[PDB]
């Protein structure tokens, strides 16, 4: 117990949290950035500290500052992170929560809802466990660390290693999806049409079936990921899909995949074969644009 | 019109001003919007 | 492609590190704090790789035309090794603030940076005045960097450059404005430091 | 089947709405053909067609060729039939070709009866030309595009909409008092007004510059969601 | 120019700027209140930039504005439109009045009198108080009898 | 303890998404969910707010759950449609809800927020009496124009109420009309919509008090109240939103003698011509 | 001088800008006659003319009357010449009356030669008809009204502006990245671009709802001041 | 088009809007 709570009503917030509004009470003290705020909060004991996040580059230093504040100033404190425009993935929010933050306020919520959420946490004690070592938390944010096509062996091993990591959310590790191509096009051709963007996204070809593992992707937003890593119209390149998003289901499917004979595995087409696109689409950088092609109306 | 004000104030009739910020913004715009790139070149 | 901005911090402050990371400029925080600003600039030179080094004080904001109005002569005279720009103060000086004559009377330092340096330009005696200047790094490496002996390091390094044969230049157009001293005590102190350095050089 | 989108006034957003609606309908599983009946020929540029691609159904018919070879395939369920680039002389004297484009009515009848296409969106101009009247005649349903402003309010009281047309609102602003007054008056007075409207979105402004439909350009944008709602409404109501 | 939330734009003349605010003058005090958010339109040449502001003071034609938390690009644009303009300092130095020795002497005499009056209020050594008050008294009496 | 991982939730919380895990149970309305959560000990209960009328029964259910079941249980209210005020959210938090998730946050943000409350205990005090919590929703119960004395008395009574949030009771605004229009005309162009909004006129000023309005969201309230834009009607604006400031302004407004107060008062046409 | 205002597309603001420019010119002491050539007949409403007022020069010439009787006196320094109301049958069959309006050209020439009106503003449509071409030929100078968007960027590269016409930008918005990019491109590529632009101001939207020009409706609006700047530019540059 | 201006004066907001803008009022008579 940090017995004395004399600043239980003091609100130490970044100046950006109040979007130009005057300080609501005499208890609000504003700071220019999240380094003067951290310095002042190293002396508080029960105050509410509201950080402001505007870039993804300042997530790791903010995580370290939150970790230091939580591991030194006890559980009576209230640490809030106010995302302003767009800076966070779900994994980054999980890292911030595991470092000691009580709540991360999304940028979608306007200022009034943000203030009500700030007042919602009053009188509450952070009862979760914050580990001493920050490197483990920082390593939890990306546990796959390999992007693109992988061999059936390497793909299965990487996905299984991710599913066997205990320092990861249960039933939130990712989505394993198997795509069956449209009858007009094959599976290596389908491989040529997929361009994963994030580090933890991998794929492989085997048994006339393209399987994808999107790291830290929820089931409800699988279509957004597929639309990002394929010519927007999914369904002009695949017929049906099978999705596994739970640890038991993913493990069972990986066990089934390991039984595939090595003669049915796939390899990428040689770069010489990458002359004629499979469909009418071009990948100009990090986006798919479909090129119209001539046809005859019937 | 700051450069024009300087020219009207203190001589400088032969120093041609190269606004590299405008050029870089224009290049980024041409990269971003394929319609502008198509019509420009 | 040909402009690198560096933030040199002798306090090891994390706010400046985060600001540099956010804005995309460089950052150096030396572990050993010796020779003060001259030592900081020398340590920065140990890492920077550019033909020209332009030194700015913290409160001096350059205009966008600064490099275009300055760099012409360095490509015309190969012997040139230093260019100076006037010091302007948009903040009211202690005289201007206290005596109530801010825009009426000229500043204390506009006689120097308006006429005296222009006069020194003819005789090739325009000395470094701390900020709003460009130094070619090849001459500056021969002299061993910014002089670290006196408290007025700029005048000392300019004197060394002139004694090695290199010339200097001055441009009259004010292209950077800073903050004046906030009190009479600050003005007295900075003048005392300048005078001590000049007598030390003498 | 055949859905003609016509604007009560130019600049309301008929072309971008037509392209977005085609994209949404083909995302819902419908085979869609878009026909650009406006001589300015701007619908093709929303489907990544080069500005130097002069071919089209109108140009083919004027040159004597076959308009069936002027079709472009965007996706497996979306086909595009551009108008074609007319020369400056043709634009200056439109009466020299306005009566030479009659076979498109028979061609669209044949395509409608073929059954290959479940939707045939037609982007119609507002010029009171004979060809526009014929194309409207062959249209099964019509959508009149308006903006909430004084000009469209006056126009709805002095010019005749196509029979059976429903009014669609575009470029709806936030915090505009006169717009709110006109919108409430329309809600209480306009019987043909659709329950859905499209807000002014930067996505609709950037989609034409990116040469993509707004659904393809940015599916998370509000205008894309509104266009999807409109497509669902058309499927539920205008199917038959 | 100033932009309101209802979509009305009005012209204004910027009279002073600082790191976190501006001061403008409106011919007639078109439409502004002391807490309303306002978008401020500034032109650098032919390019216009928009900056969110909050009204701090309204005193008739004169309005004080407070800058909202800006992004990095908005900060760069604001500096390029207010501070880093390559016309402010040159014209500032060129607008300095010339040297008039007699007027300068009169100003310095008035300054010395003002300093004596300043010291006629506070005094480190109390005794000096009376002497300073006497000097100021006689001095202003003489000034009234020039 | 035993059902800590369990997440009892309403169907409408997930907009058609499948149960995200094994520990999810979906219920139709926030009544069967209440009955099932009565047996739960440390589970997570995620309600849903579709319409405004549900707030009071939901508050009763949350109160009963937080009383009968201790601080281990996590209670969340996922708002699906804009059917909530700040006062209602304060009431729900007081009754025992861990936090209320706004409708602006999409599903993924809501799921991360549900993950946020894990391992946390409700340490705030929940009063035994529920009526004293509902009484704090609207304490004024007086609309429209009031005379100077009645206005001051009502606002002063509201400020002295101990069962109201500090510095968040309301906003007191003094509006000075532009020259050319009196204060009575400004009073005519003033139609408050809520029950706790009152207006008064005195000394060439129009004074408003908006109950529970926050300082940031004052222009929106004024735009609702007035028919013309605020800025073409008034020249200056003074605002007091802190308790000390409001009390000081009230005690500086009582020293205004009568006869300085107020009460409500009971285009070119073109002509045809011949051009020549 | 006779000045004709035309837009690259409908909905750019040609009628509102015409009314505002006429008001600003009459405010500076110049006698102005404002003539509407658009069949939609929407310019009369900016000068508090009743909707039911069907009198106009085009309707006068289509009834055998004299077109000089249709003029209106708004102020002592501003006269208005409405187009006149057309029935639905006439609107949908423009070919039966567009060749019968040629008599206006000689009358406009004689009005120019009379010297009573120091400025004759014409609001022109873009229907590519005979009357539009004739009246645009009668114009000493012309302004092309555009908005900064992809539509106008495409149109300027594929359609012919009037000879010597200058480009006037209307509806300049706030916080549009694509607009900024297109304006940056136009500052270099476009040589006929005027140095002044009209902003997206609510006063322009409200002026037609109040049946007044923007200068009369709201003299402190930025749009009114920019129209005044345009009027000064026209006095200095389009005098003869 | 189908225009129903009957019983248009029975609503307060519509009455205020018609009072403000002469164009809407002129059309609604
Ligand atoms: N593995 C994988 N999953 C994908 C991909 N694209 C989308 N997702 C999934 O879809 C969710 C929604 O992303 P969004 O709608 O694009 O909306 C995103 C986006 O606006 C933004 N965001 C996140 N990461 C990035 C990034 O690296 N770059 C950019 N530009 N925005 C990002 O944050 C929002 C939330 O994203 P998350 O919390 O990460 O949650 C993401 C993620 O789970 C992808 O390429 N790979
Ligand atoms: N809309 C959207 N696009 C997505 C998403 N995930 C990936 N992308 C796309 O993938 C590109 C590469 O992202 P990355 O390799 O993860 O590498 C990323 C990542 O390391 C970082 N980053 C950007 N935003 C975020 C963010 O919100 N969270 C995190 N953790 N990193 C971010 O910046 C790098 C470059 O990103 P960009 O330049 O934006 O370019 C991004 C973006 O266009 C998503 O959820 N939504
Ligand atoms: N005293 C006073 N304050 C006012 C009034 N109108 C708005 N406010 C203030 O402005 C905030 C934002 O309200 P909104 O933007 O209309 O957004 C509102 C609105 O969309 C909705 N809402 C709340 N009550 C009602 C209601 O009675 N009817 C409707 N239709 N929506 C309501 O809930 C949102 C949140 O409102 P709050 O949380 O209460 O927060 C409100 C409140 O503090 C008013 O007439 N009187
Ligand atoms: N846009 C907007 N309009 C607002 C707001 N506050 C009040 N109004 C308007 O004022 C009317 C009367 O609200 P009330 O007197 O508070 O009386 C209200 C109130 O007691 C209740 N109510 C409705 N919605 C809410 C809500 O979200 N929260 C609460 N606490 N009560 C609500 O129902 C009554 C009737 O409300 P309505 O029929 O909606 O009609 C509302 C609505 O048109 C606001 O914040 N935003
Ligand atoms: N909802 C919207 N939000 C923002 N911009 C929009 C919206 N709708 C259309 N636009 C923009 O308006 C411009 C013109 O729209 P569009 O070309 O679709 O109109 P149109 O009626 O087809 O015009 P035209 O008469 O030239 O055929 C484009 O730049 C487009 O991106
Ligand atoms: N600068 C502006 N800001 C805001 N709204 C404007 C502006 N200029 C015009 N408008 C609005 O745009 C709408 C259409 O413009 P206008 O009435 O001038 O039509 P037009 O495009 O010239 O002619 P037509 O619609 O017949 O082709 C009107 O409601 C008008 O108020
Ligand atoms: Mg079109
Ligand atoms: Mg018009």
């Amino acid at each position: 117990e940090i017995q004395p709570r004399s600043d239980e009503k003091r609100i130490l917030s970044n100046v950006a949290v109040l979007e130009g509004a005057p300080p609501l009470s005499e208890h609000w003290q504003l700071f220019n950035n999240n380094e003067v705020l951290f310095n002042e909060a190293r002396t508080a004991q029960a105050a509410t500290v509201v950080f402001s996040l505007q870039q993804n580059a300042q997530i790791e230093p903010l995580a370290r500052s939150i970790h230091t504040l939580r591991r030194q100033r006890g559980s009576a404190m209230k640490i809030l992170v106010r995302e302003n425009t767009a800076s966070l993935r779900a994994t980054d929010e999980r890292l911030l929560l595991a470092c000691g933050a009580n709540m991360v306020i999304p940028w979608n919520a306007p200022l009034s809802r943000c203030l009500t959420m700030i007042e919602s946490v009053q009188g509450q004690k952070f009862s979760r466990y914050v580990p001493e070592d920050i490197t483990t938390l920082l390593s939890m944010t990306q546990p796959l660390k390999l992007r693109g096509f992988q061999k059936w062996d390497v793909f299965c091993n990487a996905v299984n290693n991710m599913m066997n990591n205990p320092l990861l959310p249960a039933h939130g590790k990712g989505v394993l999806v198997a795509l069956r191509p449209v009858p007009g096009i094959r599976v290596e051709q389908a491989l040529t049409l997929c361009r994963p963007n994030r580090t933890g996204d991998i794929m492989t070809i085997g048994g006339n079936r393209l399987v994808l593992f999107l790291s830290f992707c929820r089931i409800n937003d699988l279509d957004t990921a597929l639309n990002h890593i394929f010519p927007l119209p999914t369904g002009d390149i695949f017929s049906n899909r099978m999705v596994w998003f739970e640890d038991d289901q993913i493990s069972a499917e990986l066990v089934q995949m390991r039984l595939l004979a090595p003669e049915q595995w796939g390899m990428p087409l040689p770069l010489t074969q990458s002359s004629k696109p499979v469909i009418n689409a071009e990948h100009d950088g990090r986006h798919w644009r479909r090129i119209p092609e001539p046809m005859r109306l019937l | 019109n700051d450069i024009v004000a300087l020219k009207q104030a203190f001589s400088l009739p032969d120093i041609d001003y190269a606004d590299i910020s405008q050029r870089e913004q224009l290049a980024a715009a041409l990269k971003r919007w394929p319609l502008l790139a198509e019509f420009a070149q | 492609d040909k402009l690198n901005i560096w933030i040199l911090d002798d306090g090891g402050r994390e706010e400046f590190r985060q600001f540099a990371q956010n804005v995309g400029v460089k950052y150096i925080a030396r572990t050993t704090h010796e020779h003060a600003k001259a030592g900081n600039i020398n340590n920065a030179l140990k890492y920077a790789k550019g033909e020209f080094v332009s030194i700015f004080d913290c409160d001096h904001v350059p205009t966008r035309s600064f490099l275009q109005m300055t760099m012409g002569w360095f490509l015309k005279e190969k012997q040139l090794a230093m260019m100076q720009t006037p010091h302007h103060f948009f903040s009211p000086d202690p005289f201007e603030r206290n005596l109530g004559r801010f825009r009426k009377t000229p500043n204390e330092g506009t006689l120097f940076y308006g006429l005296v340096q222009d006069g020194n330009d003819m005789w090739d005696a325009t000395f470094f005045c701390g900020s709003c200047a460009v130094i070619r790094r090849k001459p500056l490496d021969e002299i061993g960097g910014i002089a670290v002996e006196t408290v007025t390091e700029d005048a000392h390094t300019s004197l060394r450059l002139h004694r090695r044969g290199y010339t200097s230049a001055y441009m009259r157009i004010p292209q950077a404005a800073g903050l004046a001293t906030e009190s009479l005590s600050a003005h007295i102190g900075q003048r005392i430091r300048w005078a001590r350095g000049m007598v030390q050089i003498f | 089947a055949v859905l003609g989108l016509q604007g009560v006034r130019g600049g309301v957003g008929t072309t971008t709405i037509t392209a977005a609606l085609a994209w949404s309908l083909q995302m819902l599983g419908e085979n869609v053909l878009v026909v650009d009946a406006c001589p300015d020929n701007l619908l093709r540029l929303s489907f990544n067609v080069d500005f130097t691609h002069r071919q089209g159904w109108a140009r083919a018919m004027l040159d004597g060729q076959d308009w069936r070879d002027a079709g472009l395939r965007y996706t497996s369920q979306l086909d595009l039939l551009p108008f074609g680039q007319l020369s400056i002389e043709e634009q200056e004297n439109p009466q020299h070709w306005q009566t030479r484009l009659s076979d498109i009515c028979s061609g669209l009848q044949q395509l409608k009866a073929s059954g290959r296409y479940q939707w045939i969106l037609i982007d119609l101009p507002r010029d009171a030309s004979q060809i526009t009247h014929q194309l409207l005649s062959l249209c099964d349903h019509s959508l009149a595009i308006v903006n909430v402003d004084a000009n469209c309010h006056i126009r709805l009281h002095q010019q005749a909409l196509p029979d059976g047309a429903h009014i669609l609102i575009n470029n709806f602003r936030i915090g505009s008092q006169v717009q709110d007054d006109i919108y409430q008056l329309w809600l209480q007075s306009q019987r043909r007004l659709l329950p859905m409207l499209i807000h002014r979105d930067e996505a609709m402004a950037e989609c034409l510059a990116a040469k993509q439909p707004v659904g393809e350009y940015r599916s998370d944008a509000l205008a894309a969601e509104e266009i999807l709602t409109l497509a669902n409404w058309c499927l539920l109501n205008y199917s038959g | 120019a100033i932009a309101r939330e209802d979509g009305h734009l009005f012209s204004c003349t910027v009279q002073d700027f600082s790191d976190g605010g501006l001061g403008i003058k409106i011919n007639g005090q078109a439409q502004i209140l002391e807490g309303q958010k306002v978008n401020l339109l500034l032109k650098r040449g032919q390019q216009e930039y928009v900056f969110p502001t909050q009204v701090a003071r309204v005193m008739g034609n004169e309005v004080g504005l407070k800058l909202m938390p800006l992004t990095t690009q908005q900060h760069i644009d604001f500096v390029q439109c207010t501070f880093a303009r390559a016309d402010t300092w040159a014209l500032w130095q060129d607008s300095y009045p010339e040297d008039k020795p007699l007027e300068s002497l009169l100003d310095i005499l008035k300054l010395g009198f003002r300093g004596y009056r300043h010291l006629a209020e506070f005094a480190p050594s109390s005794v000096k108080g009376i002497f300073r008050v006497l000097t100021s008294l006689v001095s202003w009496v003489v000034s009234f009898i020039p």
